[PDB]
C-alpha cells in the first residue's frame, strides 16, 4: 500500500468506497476499492468479487489485479477506466450517441455477459453505473460484488437482487427461481437507455416498478406467460395496459434493433434470449 | 436443459484439474492422520445439518481443507480450527444466509476464540490465493441428473449419499477428480436402486465409458459395503431421514459385475 497515492475518490458501488490512484513506482493509474473490516471478517460480497473475478479473464470484464490486506483493512486493485456508461450518455442528452457506437458497445457487454454466463457466473446488478468505458472505444463489466457462482440446474437463491430500475419481472413478482435470464433483462433496460439516454423504467417501489414495465410493454397474462397470474406477488387489480409499439418507445433503432430489444424484454423467462444467442442476432451484422 | 449446460460442463472439466489437492499431503504432515481428518469432516456434516447448511457448502469446505493441508503442516490442536474456518468461508460463499462467527465459535465448544477464527479466516484466504470457486462432486451429479430417463428420488439420494461418503476417506478418494467421483456415484446408485448402468448420454457428454469409471467404482463399492462398520457416521445417519428417502438403509449389491 505505499506504493499508492490515492488521487481522489471516485465512487460507491456494491460495498466499500472506491478511488483513482496512482502506483508511484510504474506509474500505472488503477482504481482501488476499500473494505473496512470493523465483525463477520471478509464480508461474502468481497469473497465472491474476488474468487470470481479471478477466472473472468476477458476483454470486457474489468481486470482485478491485486488484493492487499493492510492493517484492518481490504483493498483490491483494479485497472482504472476513465468513465462509465451513465456519465457519457448525461454528456450526450442531446446530440445522441450514433447507432453504431450504441450497436459496437452492446455487441461487447454481450460478450463479457456470455463470458460470465458459460461460466456459471450471475452477475445480479448490471446498470449504466457499473459500465466502465476507456479511450480505446472499449466497454466493461464491473463491480461483481452482487455477483454469484450459479449451479446446472439452478437452486434458489437470494431475493433482494438487481437495482430496481434495471430488475426483471420474475424477481419483482417473487418467482422461486431466477437465472441467466435477469441479467439479459437489465441489459435489455441498458440497450433502450443508450437510444434515449434516459432509464427505461425509473420506478419508486417494487409495485411502481411493475406498472412503468406494464405501461410500456402491456400488462403480462397466462396469454404471454403461462403461470404469471399465480405468481406470489401476483394481484388481479393490476391495470391492463396495452403494449406500446417499439417505433415510438425506441425511434432510432431499425428493425432489427427493435427484433433484438423485443427479444430480451421478454415476459417469460424461458423466452428470453441468451447473450450466446444474441450475439448471433442479425442487428449484429455490420458492427464495427 | 438450460443455457449454458454445455458449457459450464466444460468449464468445470477444466477447473478441477487446477483446484486439485495434493493426492499424498498426510504422508507430509508430521502431526495428523487420515483417521484424524475423518473425524472432522463427519463433524462438519453434523454442523451442516445442525445449521440447515446446502450439501454444496459442505463439499466446498471440504476442498479448502484439503487445499489448505496440502500446503501448510498443522498440528492435530489446531485441525478443528482450520475446518472451522474452511467452513465459515465455505458458507460465505454459498449460502443466502451464513450462521455467523459467534456461532461457528459456540459450536467447538470456545476452543477457540472469535479472533482465532477470523485470523484463520484470512489465513486460508491467503493460502488458497482467494480462489474459492471449486468444482465438487455435488455440481457434477446435478448436472448428471439431468440425463435420467426418467428423473428416480432414490437415485438421486443414493448418489448424493455415496459422493458424500468420498469426502470422509482421503485415502482413496484423493487420488480421483470430482467428476469421475460423481460418475461412479451416479452409476452405483442406478445399478443398486433399477439395476440399469451408467447411460449412453453420460457416456456422450463426459467421455467417461463405465471402463474408465471402474477403479473408483471398485473403492465406491467398498466404501459402500462397509459403511455401517465406518467409524465415522453422521453421513449415514443423515440419510437415514425421509427428507432422502431413507437411502442409507437400502442394501448395496454384491457385486458390479464389471
Ligand atoms: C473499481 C474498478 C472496477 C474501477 N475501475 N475504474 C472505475 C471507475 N471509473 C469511472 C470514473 C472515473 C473517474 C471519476 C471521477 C474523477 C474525478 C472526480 C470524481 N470522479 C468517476 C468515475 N469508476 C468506478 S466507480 C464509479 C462508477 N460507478 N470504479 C472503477
Ligand atoms: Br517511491
Ligand atoms: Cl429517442
Amino acid at each position: 500500500m505505499e506504493n499508492f497515492q490515492k488521487v481522489e475518490k471516485i465512487g460507491e458501488g456494491t460495498y466499500g468506497v472506491v478511488y483513482k490512484a496512482r502506483n508511484k513506482l510504474t506509474g500505472e493509474v488503477v482504481a482501488l476499492k476499500k473494505i473496512r473490516l470493523d465483525t463477520e471478517g471478509v464480508p461474502s460480497t468481497a469473497i465472491r468479487e474476488i474468487s470470481l473475478l479471478k477466472e473472468l479473464n476477458h476483454p470486457n470484464i474489468v481486470k482485478l489485479l491485486d488484493v492487499i490486506h493492510t492493517e484492518n483493512k481490504l483493498y483490491l486493485v483494479f485497472e482504472f477506466l476513465h468513465q462509465d456508461l451513465k456519465k457519457f450518455m448525461d454528456a450526450s442528452a442531446l446530440t445522441g450517441i450514433p447507432l453504431p457506437l450504441i450497436k459496437s458497445y452492446l455487441f461487447q457487454l454481450l460478450q463479457g455477459l456470455a463470458f460470465c454466463h458459460s461460466h456459471r457466473v450471475l452477475h445480479r446488478d448490471l446498470k449504466p453505473q457499473n459500465l466502465l468505458i476507456n479511450t480505446e472505444g472499449a466497454i466493461k463489466l464491473a463491480d461483481f460484488g452482487l455477483a454469484r457462482a450459479f449451479g446446472v440446474p439452478v437452486r434458489t437463491y437470494t431475493h433482494e437482487v438487481v437495482t430496481l430500475w434495471y430488475r426483471a419481472p420474475e424477481i419483482l413478482l417473487g418467482c422461486k427461481y431466477y437465472s441467466t435470464a435477469v441479467d439479459i433483462w437489465s441489459l435489455g433496460c441498458i440497450f433502450a437507455e443508450m437510444v434515449t439516454r434516459r432509464a427505461l423504467f425509473p420506478g419508486d417501489s417494487e409495485i411502481d416498478q411493475l406498472f412503468r414495465i406494464f405501461r410500456t410493454l402491456g400488462t403480462p397474462d397466462e396469454v404471454v406467460w403461462p403461470g404469471v397470474t399465480s405468481m406470489p406477488d401476483y394481484k388481479p387489480s393490476f391495470p391492463k395496459w396495452a403494449r406500446q409499439d417499439f417505433s415510438k418507445v425506441v425511434p432510432p433503432l431499425d428493425e432489427d434493433g427493435r427484433s433484438l430489444l423485443s427479444q430480451m424484454l421478454h415476459y417469460d423467462p424461458n423466452k428470453r434470449i441468451s447473450a450466446k444467442a444474441a450475439l448471433a442476432h442479425p442487428f449484429f451484422q455490420d458492427v464495427t | 436443459v438450460p443455457d449454458y449446460h454445455e458449457d459450464i460442463h466444460t468449464y468445470l472439466r477444466e477447473m478441477e484439474v487446477k483446484c486439485k489437492p495434493k493426492v499424498g499431503y498426510m504422508k507430509k504432515q508430521p502431526d495428523i492422520t487420515n483417521s484424524m481428518r475423518a473425524i472432522l469432516v463427519d463433524w462438519l456434516v453434523e454442523v451442516g445439518e445442525e445449521y440447515k447448511l446446502q450439501n454444496e457448502t459442505l463439499h466446498l469446505a471440504v476442498n479448502y481443507i484439503d487445499r489448505f493441508l496440502s500446503s501448510m503442516s498443522v498440528l492435530r490442536g489446531k485441525l478443528q480450527l482450520v475446518g472451522t474456518a474452511a467452513m465459515l468461508l465455505a458458507s460465505k460463499f454459498e449460502e443466502i444466509y451464513p450462521p455467523e462467527v459467534a456461532e461457528f465459535v459456540y459450536i467447538t465448544d470456545d476452543t477457540y476464540t472469535k479472533k482465532q477464527v477470523l485470523r484463520m479466516e484470512h489465513l486460508v484466504l491467503k493460502v488458497l490465493t482467494f480462489d474459492l470457486a471449486a468444482p465438487t462432486v455435488n455440481q457434477f451429479l446435478t448436472q448428471y441428473f439431468l440425463h435420467q430417463q426418467p428423473a428416480n428420488c432414490k437415485v438421486e439420494s443414493l448418489a448424493m449419499f455415496l459422493g458424500e461418503l468420498s469426502l470422509i476417506d482421503a485415502d482413496p478418494y484423493l487420488k480421483y477428480l470430482p467428476s469421475v467421483i460423481a460418475g461412479a456415484a451416479f452409476h452405483l446408485a442406478l445399478y443398486t436402486v433399477t439395476g440399469q448402468s451408467w447411460p449412453e448420454s453420460l457416456i456422450r457428454k463426459t467421455g467417461y465409458t463405465l471402463e474408465s469409471l471402474k477403479p473408483c467404482l471398485m473403492d465406491l463399492h467398498q466404501t459402500y459395503l462397509k459403511a455401517p462398520q465406518h467409524a465415522q457416521q453422521s453421513i449415514r445417519e443423515k440419510y437415514k431421514n425421509s427428507k432422502y428417502h431413507g437411502v442409507s438403509l437400502l442394501n448395496p449389491p454384491e457385486t458390479l459385475n464389471l
